[PDB]
C-alpha cells in the first residue's frame, strides 16, 4: 500500500529481504525460469500474518525435466539463452555421456508412451468396439502426437502385412 | 492433421468410373499408363527421373485446358489426390527400414515429387504437399532412433567443418518436421561443441598475453557469431546470448588454466604472472580453490617430489612455485595448505 492509501506498487526484491508489515500486503508472487510460478493473493477473510503464522517460509515445488513430459512436441518455449544456461551448469558438474536414465530410456525407444501402447495393442483382429475407441483418440479434440497415430493406424490397415 | 483415405481399390473404381462418364472416351487405359506413372510402386512403369513423353502431356492439357462439371471435376482432384496419397506413404513404408541418412530423404523427396512438376494437382495457396511431408518427416524422426542419432552425428559433423548452408537446410527441415528432436538443442550442443574446440585451439598455453580472453571472444565473435545468429535466426544484437556466449568462454578459460597450472606456475613464471592476476579476478569459489590446489599437488608431487630430480631445483622451483601462489593469493592460505 505504499504505507499510504494509493492503491498499489509493484516491490521487486530478493529472496532474503525483509517483507514490509504483513497486515498491508495483498498479494505476493514467485516467478522464475524453472520451478512453475506460484501466486498467493490474500482477501479480507485471511490476512498475510495468518498465512505465515505457521512459519515464515513457503515451499516452492520443482518442475522435472522429464523425457517423457516431451513425448513427441516440446510445448515448452525452450529459450535459447536459458538452455545455454543450462548447458553451463551441466558442464560445471560434469567438469567437477550415456550416465543418466533418461539416456537409457531414450535408447530403448520407449520414449512415447502413447505410441508404445497403441502399437502393443494393435499387435495380432481389430475388434470394432475397440477400433471405434482407437479412432476416438485419432479424432481427440486436443492430444499430443496425434499425427503419429493416425499414421500409425494407417500402417496396420493399409501398410505391407 | 487428418487426412482421409478411401483404399486404393475404391478410389481406382471411383476414378475410372468419373473418366468414363465425363470424357466418354477409353481414356482409361491411358489414365491407367498415368497412374503407373505417378505411381513409384512400380518401378517399370513409373518416371525413374525421366521425362514423360507427348502422351502423357498431351493427357494432362487435356485434363487442364458447367457447375456439375466443376464439381465432378473438383471430387476428381481430391480422388486424384487420395490416389498420390495411397500411394506415396506405401512406398514410403516399403522403404522406411532403409532410410539412414538425411541425403536418403531429399532423394525420396524428388523421387515423390517428380511427377509433381508435371501434373499440377496440388494448389497454390493450400501447402497440402508439405503438410504430409511434415508428418512423414515427423514419423521418421519418431520412429527411427537409427535415424534419429544420424542426423545428429550428421550435424555435429557439418557444423564442426563449417558447413553452415548444409546444417541450416538441416535446420530447416527438423523445424519443418517438428519431432522430438527440436533444434534449439541440437544448435545448443553444435554451438557448445564448437565453442569448446575453438578455446582449445586458441588459448591452450598462451599466457604472455593480457585481456586475451576479450581478444579470443570477440575473434570468435567475428568469425561465427554472423552466422551462427542467421542459424538461429535470432536477431545479430541478442545481448544476452553475447553475455551467455561470454560466460562460457570465461568458465573454459577457467577450466583450461586449472588443467595447465602446474606448467603454468612451475616453467613459465613469471612471465605467465600477467594471466594469473586475470585468473585471480575469476575464481570466486571454495570448489575452485580446492580443485586448483589437488591439482597442482597432484602434478608437482608427481614431477617435482621425485627423488630422482635434484634437490636444488627441486628448492627453486618449489619457492617459484610459493612466490607465484603468494601473487595469485594474496591470502596465503593456499600456501599453507601447499606447505603443509
Amino acid at each position: 500500500e505504499e504505507d499510504v492509501e494509493k492503491e498499489e506498487v509493484i516491490r521487486e526484491i530478493s529472496t532474503p529481504c525483509l517483507l514490509p508489515d504483513f497486515s498491508k500486503i495483498k498479494s505476493i508472487r514467485v516467478k522464475m525460469h524453472g520451478y512453475f510460478p506460484l501466486e498467493v493473493n490474500f482477501t479480507k477473510d485471511y490476512s498475510a500474518s495468518d498465512f505465515f503464522s505457521g512459519g515464515t517460509i513457503i515451499y516452492i515445488q520443482r518442475k522435472s525435466e522429464s523425457v517423457f513430459e516431451n513425448k513427441a512436441s516440446f510445448r515448452n518455449v525452450e529459450d535459447i539463452h536459458v538452455a545455454l544456461k543450462r548447458k553451463a551448469a551441466e558442464s560445471k558438474n560434469y567438469s567437477r555421456g550415456n550416465t543418466t536414465s533418461s539416456q537409457l530410456v531414450e535408447s530403448l525407444g520407449i520414449q512415447d508412451l502413447t505410441m508404445v501402447e497403441l502399437d502393443t495393442l494393435l499387435s495380432a483382429a481389430l475388434t470394432d468396439s475397440e477400433s471405434y475407441n482407437l479412432g476416438l483418440l485419432c479424432s481427440d479434440k486436443n492430444s499430443g502426437d496425434i499425427l503419429d497415430c493416425q499414421l500409425e493406424l494407417w500402417y496396420k490397415s493399409f501398410g505391407p502385412h | 492433421q487428418i487426412t482421409p483415405t478411401r483404399d486404393l481399390k475404391v478410389i481406382t473404381d471411383e476414378l475410372q468410373t468419373l473418366s468414363s462418364y465425363i470424357f466418354h472416351t477409353n481414356i482409361v487405359d491411358d489414365l491407367n499408363s498415368l497412374l503407373t506413372w505417378m505411381s513409384p510402386n512400380d518401378a517399370k512403369s513409373n518416371h525413374q527421373l525421366r521425362p514423360p513423353s507427348l502422351r502423357i502431356k498431351n493427357i494432362i492439357k487435356v485434363l487442364f485446358p458447367g457447375n456439375t462439371n466443376k464439381e465432378l471435376q473438383l471430387q476428381l482432384f481430391s480422388t486424384l489426390k487420395e490416389f498420390y496419397i495411397f500411394q506415396v506413404r506405401y512406398h514410403f513404408f516399403l522403404h522406411f527400414n532403409n532410410i539412414n541418412y538425411l541425403k536418403d530423404i531429399q532423394r525420396w523427396e524428388n523421387y515423390y515429387e517428380f511427377p509433381l512438376r508435371y501434373v499440377p494437382i496440388f494448389d497454390v495457396n493450400v501447402n497440402d504437399w508439405a503438410l504430409e511431408l511434415n508428418s512423414l518427416r515427423h514419423y521418421l524422426l519418431n520412429r527411427n532412433i537409427k535415424f534419429k542419432n544420424n542426423l545428429r552425428t550428421r550435424l555435429d559433423k557439418l557444423i564442426m567443418d563449417d558447413d553452415f548452408d548444409l546444417a541450416d537446410n538441416l535446420i530447416q527441415w527438423l523445424k519443418s518436421a517438428n519431432g522430438s528432436l527440436s533444434s534449439t538443442e541440437l544448435i545448443v550442443n553444435a554451438l557448445y561443441s564448437k565453442i569448446n574446440k575453438f578455446c582449445e585451439d586458441n588459448m591452450s598455453r598462451v599466457w604472455n598475453k593480457r585481456f586475451m580472453i576479450m581478444e579470443t571472444f570477440n575473434k570468435f565473435i567475428n568469425q561465427y557469431w554472423s552466422q551462427f545468429s542467421k542459424l538461429v535466426g535470432c536477431p545479430e544484437d541478442d545481448h544476452e546470448l553475447t553475455t551467455t556466449v561470454f560466460n562460457c568462454f570465461e568458465s573454459n578459460f577457467l577450466r583450461i588454466r586449472t588443467n595447465e597450472i602446474f606448467d603454468i606456475c612451475v616453467l613459465a613464471y613469471p612471465d605467465s604472472k600477467v594471466t594469473l592476476l586475470e585468473l585471480r579476478k575469476i575464481m570466486k569459489d571454495f570448489k575452485d580453490y580446492t580443485n586448483i590446489v589437488t591439482t597442482f599437488l597432484s602434478d608437482f608431487k608427481k614431477y617435482i617430489l621425485n627423488p630422482s630430480v635434484t634437490t636444488v631445483d627441486a628448492l627453486l622451483r618449489y619457492v617459484k612455485t610459493i612466490k607465484a601462489f603468494l601473487v595469485l593469493d594474496p591470502t596465503g592460505r593456499c600456501l599453507h595448505s601447499i606447505t603443509t
